[PDB]
């Protein structure tokens, strides 16, 4: 996994590349991250 | 309905959109949100007729 942009949780467009066993969900527009980013399991 | 951008810090890269609206400063005191003295709003209506 990774992210690019800027900022982050709002205000600017920021790039998300989340990697897994098969997903590359891709997606410019924005997403919820806290300042700790970080991918839930359990 | 159409807008168009007059102020920017910097020039723009190539195939570079800007979205985000946010009060442009260009001095000492900052807007702080308030589009006051020294505070204009970047985007200006064409104003077609």
């Amino acid at each position: 996994g990774w992210i690019f942009g800027t900022t982050l949780d709002s205000k600017t467009q920021s790039l998300l590349i989340v990697n897994n066993a098969t997903n590359v969900v891709i997606k410019v527009c924005e997403f919820q991250f806290c300042n700790d980013p970080f991918l839930d399991v359990y | 309905n159409y807008l168009y951008r007059l102020l920017r810090k910097s020039k723009l890269k190539p195939f570079e959109r800007d979205i985000s609206t946010e009060i442009y400063q260009a001095g000492n005191k900052p807007c702080n949100g308030v589009a006051g003295p020294n505070c204009y709003s970047p985007l200006q209506s064409y104003g077609f007729r």
